[PDB]
């Protein structure tokens, strides 16, 4: 599965906030 | 909460995503997770489990979402 830093580009990417 | 967990999203054929994410997400923003890496929709996911159709507005927190919970992902 994608690691913590990958999840959170792509949660950066959708407009989420960090994890 | 804000606490990070890992849910597990399984299709009728089997495929499996595991996500990463945040009690304080919406059902919403992880289906948007969930589309990103199934090259799939966001607003074609369907989330349940057993008799519970996740609402998109609520967070992963108020619906109890344990770490590791297995969701059943459906196409609509």
């Amino acid at each position: 599965s994608l690691s913590i830093e990958e999840t959170n580009k792509l949660r950066a990417k959708l407009g989420l906030k960090p994890l | 909460g804000s606490h990070m967990i890992e849910v597990v999203c399984n299709d009728r054929l089997g495929k499996k995503v595991r996500v990463k994410c945040n009690t304080d997400d919406t059902i919403g923003d992880l289906k948007k997770l969930i589309a990103a890496q199934t090259g799939t929709r966001w607003n074609k996911i369907v989330l349940k489990k057993w008799y519970t159709i996740f609402k998109d507005h609520v967070s992963l927190g108020d619906y109890e979402i344990h770490d590791g919970m297995n969701l059943e992902l459906y196409y609509q």
